[PDB]
């Protein structure tokens, strides 16, 4: 697989 | 007018800093924050800055600027498209796996160019900010938006004005949610993004002192959620250049790629210090150039990234599941868990693939409709460990007894949670067929529609599961090894 895979707008926390 | 939108702000922070209302009044307060909200938008000017034109005019500017620092600017141009906004069109052949796009790292927008931008001081004084680099983002990109000598104007000047991202929901459009899992997301989605509003109004307005902070003479609602749905619908973990962590970045050029179902291509590339993508699939010139965004389900998708996908291959629903205290088998089933790695009760996943339960959740099920014999098998002698081995694995089953039990206790759980919903899934295709709806009033219903078609066919598979493992309990079958 890739190092580093990039995910376009990868899902974060906003609480 | 100044400090009647404090005192609002004020208020917005206080509602939006109480707890939770209870699952039965969500809603109530759903509608309350959005009371709030609205009138502070009212009151307001819209967006802080905006920009001349039509957007195709800016993506020019934009292709020179990613050229003339290093970035890939051949074989592709920046189309509007029907179907999914505007996105890379291939200006020639493109084989797959070739590589087609880098963006080296002064391109980007992250976290660490945040910390030494106008946001610098801000950033070190408010620990929301050191905390959240999704929050720091957003201002970043505010603060340079609102700066005429950013070096990040021609990317800036091609984002979006507006998103599909529920904070953009009529209420109307929300209330076909209702009675949804997705639906509270949509709420804490609402009620921080207001929380965090009107906590940095207030920190912005009333701290010392004027910063160089262009936010100070404006900062408006329709700022904020701009900024917050830019960053949540584009953001991407990279690297730091130094390797040793993770940081958040936009990347231009290459986000403007649209979403198709596949494998992610992208990558960053540490020691050139560039973003890099390989074509998906073979891209015949004139075609859109897609990339895979990732394994998201719609809910995602629809909340975060402001779009619903049609055949999403990693569709999936929550389902609760766990050992009560009240089994008088509690310390055997929990013991056999813990064992396995997993815990005495969790939120597992149903998917609209076959099969729809994951390894961890078929060994729990196992778990859960297990005798007290074969807990202790489990547990007690030179074999229980290897029994444990194969706990989530569908080739090797406890007894074909524990099979039909754990399919009918799924396709019995389905089946309760399919009437849970306000409407049923016949009702919705009919809403959909019959009805011309918004957009955003499709993406809602389409989103509590594929919510019950994954219970449906859970239901679907259990019923078959089921009947399979007790013609095969009938038939007497040996148990494989
Ligand atoms: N497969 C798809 N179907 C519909 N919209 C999509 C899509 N893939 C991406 N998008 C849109 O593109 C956004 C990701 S950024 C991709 C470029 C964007 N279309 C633009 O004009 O700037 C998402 O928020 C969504 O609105």
């Amino acid at each position: 697989t890739l190092k580093y895979p990039i995910e376009h707008g990868i899902v974060t926390n906003w609480d | 007018s100044p400090k009647e939108i404090l005192n609002l702000t004020s208020e917005l922070l206080q509602k939006c800093s109480s707890p939770a209302p209870g699952p039965g009044k969500e809603w109530e307060e759903y509608v309350q924050i959005r009371t709030l909200v609205e009138k502070i938008r009212k009151k307001q000017k819209g967006l802080s800055v905006t920009f001349d034109g039509k957007r195709e005019d800016y993506f020019p500017d934009l292709m020179k600027w990613a050229s003339e620092n290093g970035a890939s600017v051949e074989g592709f141009e920046m189309v509007n498209f029907k179907e999914e906004g505007f996105g890379l069109r291939a200006t020639r052949d493109i084989k797959a796996e070739e590589l087609f796009l880098w963006v080296p790292r002064k391109l980007l927008m992250t976290v660490e160019s945040a910390k030494n931008s106008v946001l610098g001081p801000l950033y070190s004084q408010d620990r929301i900010l050191q905390a959240m680099g999704n929050i720091a983002l957003a201002f970043h990109l505010l603060c340079e938006r609102a700066s005429p000598n950013s070096f990040w104007q021609p990317y800036i000047q091609t984002l979006p004005s507006e998103y599909d991202t529920p904070l953009y929901f009529e209420e109307d459009e929300v209330r076909y949610l209702q009675s949804t899992q997705a639906i509270h997301d949509v709420f804490s989605q609402y009620k921080n993004t207001a929380r965090q509003y009107a906590y940095f109004y207030k920190v912005i307005q009333t701290h010392p002192h004027a910063n160089k902070l262009p936010l100070k003479d404006s900062f408006t609602y329709e700022d904020y959620r701009w900024a917050v749905s830019s960053v949540m619908t584009r953001q991407n973990q990279i690297p730091t250049e130094d390797g040793s962590r993770v940081t958040l970045a936009l990347i231009p050029l290459w986000d403007m790629c649209n979403h198709t179902n596949g494998l992610i291509t992208t990558g960053y590339n540490l020691e050139d210090d560039r973003c890099e993508c390989v074509a998906l699939q073979d891209f015949r010139a004139g075609e859109q150039i897609y990339i895979f965004y990732g394994t998201r389900s719609n809910a995602e998708f629809v909340i975060h990234s402001g779009f619903f996908f049609d055949n999403n291959s990693h569709d999936r629903v929550k389902i609760k599941l766990g050992v009560s205290k009240s089994d008088r088998l509690y310390a055997m089933k929990a013991e056999v868990l813990a064992r396995a790695g997993i815990p005495t009760s969790s939120v597992f996943a149903l998917h609209f693939t076959e099969p729809p339960i994951s390894a961890q959740l078929l060994a729990f099920l196992r778990v859960f409709c297990m005798t007290e014999e074969e807990l202790k098998e489990h547990l007690l002698g030179d074999s229980a460990i290897d029994r444990i081995f194969t706990l989530g694995n569908s080739e090797f089953p406890v007894s074909w007894d524990n099979e039909v039990k754990l399919w009918t206790f799924l396709e019995d759980r389905a089946s309760l949670l399919l009437k849970t919903y306000k409407t049923t899934i016949e009702e919705d295709k009919s809403v959909l067929k019959n009805h011309d709806l918004s957009v955003r009033a499709k993406m809602a219903i389409k989103l509590r529609l594929g919510e019950k078609e994954i219970l449906e066919k859970a239901v679907k598979s259990a019923a078959v599961n089921r009947e399979y493992y007790r013609q095969q309990m009938e038939e007497k079958a040996p148990l494989p090894k």
